[PDB]
């Protein structure tokens, strides 16, 4: 099984998935190896390979930190790379159904990792499953990541920022020219992504050299307009300048920089990332997509309000507790192993590391804002408060206005919330269904028997498996006509979703609409606040109202005492 | 007992 | 809306202008302590 | 109110909140009530655009 494309053939393998076979390509190389001077480069095209390569294994993972809060914890140690680190780390992996198809549909994924972390290696990002049950073909990427990936120093070739992205569009072209060989329609290809692989397909619709590689696009609990999602361009430069520092690369102009830059090892690199940024948050990118001039020619929000993108179909979903895989990554008092039931200080000290800039007001009106109990005391109330404080925040009503703006051009989005807790979660019951923990699901992990799923779990990603590709193929996620739940358009007016999960799926409108326009309509004008204040009568008021119930506490019984 | 005293403001 | 006027609304105005208003209301609470000697010379 | 209510130190020792907030009141059962719309009546004599002529959409 060997197949010439235009740099040569490569010989790939049969794998047995449900009966059936995959012809799986794993690590082809699509870039040159960006080693010595072209380290920080933007990437180079692939000339040509010598002989057939055999494609029978999975590649070196590109150089990132790795994961070791809990050391043999499979919910943790899943997402980390399982392969040796390297920066020769261009290479994509390909699974086509077998027998071969003549005109299929492409699904590129896109890993996540807050743009830090992650691989394309993983168990849980295996295609082999998608390309046997829809028989569509996937393919997947390593694309370098944090500061090799997004060096910064705008204008200048040798490091122009956003680096991992346009190695992204070079892989869509390498698709674009290479795809017919395997089968591919390329004027069928849908692209998608998860937390940064929704980020960086946003922003293929917005980049004018990917203008015309793919048809549609899948979000998966992200978009640009996050406030962790860009760095400005001068915040951007500053922390190149920064690390630059820490390196020993200070130097008069820019190129003098890089040269000593270019000499350092990766893991220099890596162990000195973390302090560009005096104050960072479990969600901080310190290196990131910025306005290059190429890329991105101005400020998203901007080149999005004047309609100046893809008019295409889109998808778009988050699961139901996105927030809680950060809090046990900094905040005291939650743990794993702990029913992690907080106070008010320890949720308003949670709010200070997670909000380390905002105004004292701020704090004060997002803890009001939260409040507004159903039932009290109810022991568990500020801890899901203070997750659903940062999922709110950071994901669903950007992800949600993302929509609207995009939907008031005229194109067609559709929306889910993901609501189901797997069967074989290790994390505790608290987390709920958590941050990236949808996306076995969407590789469809609980077709499979062997897997120790529940049948109501696979009957779910059949499901989800059977919209999706029909989304794919005709821009439309439906599943069956008759006895089955139609998806309807997201329209700004009605705003209607659908629920995920085994029980019923059903049709819902504007899902925590008030939380979100709280903090899309509100805490925006509430950094303008500004107002530094001699704080001697705010904290005259502080020990004034604590004199005022100290006083009272004294007659309370003085009357008493007689 | 007899009761905790007041503070004093500062004022500017 | 009451939850509003009585928890956040009091805070607002905890800002905006300051001026002796609060020196006196420390003299009323001066006025409020130094009546605590003849309860301190209750029996003592 | 522009002449009103104080704290005179003999039928009022001190802010009202403060007693209230202390219990020194007389100990009974009360009946409080209120209108839905307490407030209208006080637009027509300041707020702009609002006249009882009018339909006052503002
Ligand atoms: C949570 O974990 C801490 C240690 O991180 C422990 O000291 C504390 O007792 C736990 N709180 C609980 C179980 O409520
Ligand atoms: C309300 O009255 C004001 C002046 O009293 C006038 O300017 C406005 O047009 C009126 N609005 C109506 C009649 O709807």
């Amino acid at each position: 099984i060997i197949i010439a494309t235009k740099n040569g053939k490569v010989r790939g393998m049969n794998l047995t998935v449900f009966g059936g076979t995959v012809t799986a390509f794993l690590g082809i190389p699509y870039a040159q190896p960006p080693l010595g001077r072209l380290r920080f480069k933007k990437p180079q095209s692939l000339t040509k390979w010598s002989d057939i390569w055999n494609a029978t294994k999975y590649a070196n993972s590109c150089c990132q930190n790795i994961d070791q809060s809990f050391p043999g914890f499979h919910g943790s140690e899943m997402w980390n790379p399982n392969t040796d680190l390297s920066e020769d780390c261009l290479y994509l992996n390909v699974w086509i159904p077998a027998p071969k198809p003549k005109n299929a549909t492409v699904l590129i994924w896109i890993y996540g990792g807050g743009f830090q972390t992650g691989t394309s290696s993983l168990h849980v990002y295996d295609g082999k499953f998608l390309a046997r049950v829809e028989r569509v073909i996937v393919v997947s990427m390593n694309y370098r990541v944090g500061a090799l990936g997004f060096l910064a120093l705008p204008g200048n070739p040798e490091a122009p920022g956003n680096m991992g992205l346009f190695d992204q569009q070079l892989a869509l072209q390498w698709v674009q020219k290479n795809i017919a060989a395997f089968g591919g329609n390329p004027k069928s290809v849908t692209l998608f992504g998860e937390s940064a692989g929704a980020a960086s397909v946003s922003l293929h619709l917005l980049s004018p050299g990917s203008h015309s590689l793919f048809t549609r696009a899948i979000l998966q609990s992200g978009s640009f307009n996050a406030p962790w999602a860009v760095t400005s361009l001068y915040e951007a430069r500053n922390r190149t300048l920064n690390l630059a520092k820490l390196t020993g690369c200070s130097r008069e102009n820019e190129t003098e920089i890089i040269k000593c830059l270019r000499n350092k090892d990766p893991q220099e690199i890596l162990l000195n990332e973390a302090f560009v940024v005096p104050y960072g948050t479990p969600l901080s990118v310190n290196f990131g997509p910025t306005v290059d001039g190429d890329f991105l020619t101005d400020m998203p929000d901007i080149l999005l309000e004047l309609g100046q993108f893809k008019k295409t179909q889109i998808l778009v979903g988050v699961n139901k507790d996105e927030g809680t895989a950060f809090l046990v990554y900094g905040a005291p008092g939650f743990s794993k192993d702990n029913n992690s039931i907080i106070t008010r200080k320890e949720f308003q000290e949670g709010l200070k590391i997670f909000f380390p800039g905002v105004s004292e007001f701020g704090k004060e009106s997002i803890l009001f804002h939260y409040t507004d109990w159903v039932d009290d005391q109810r022991p568990e109330n500020y801890r899901e408060a203070l997750g659903d404080v940062v999922g709110d925040y950071n994901f669903i009503c950007p992800a949600l206005e993302f929509t609207k703006k995009f939907s008031e051009w005229g194109n067609n989005a559709f929306f889910y919330y993901f609501e189901h807790r797997s069967s074989k979660l290790p994390w505790p019951e608290w987390m709920g269904v958590m941050h990236g923990y949808e996306i076995e699901f969407v590789f469809g992990l609980p077709l499979e028997r062997r897997d120790n799923y529940t049948k109501a779990e696979e009957i779910l990603s059949r499901s989800i498996v059977k919209r999706w590709a029909n989304f794919a193929k005709y821009g439309n996620p439906n599943e069956t006509q008759n006895n089955s739940t139609s998806w309807p358009v997201f329209k700004s007016t009605e705003q209607k979703y659908l629920t995920l999960n085994t029980e019923s799926t059903r049709i819902m409108t504007k899902l925590r609409a008030q939380q979100c326009r709280f903090w899309t309509s509100f805490f925006p004008k509430v950094l303008e606040m500004t107002g530094n204040i001699d704080e001697a009568e705010w904290e005259w008021k502080a020990g004034f109202h604590r004199w005022n119930n100290y006083m009272m506490d004294w007659k309370n019984q003085f009357n008493d005492y007689t | 007992p007899p009761p905790p005293p007041p503070p004093p403001p500062p004022p500017p």
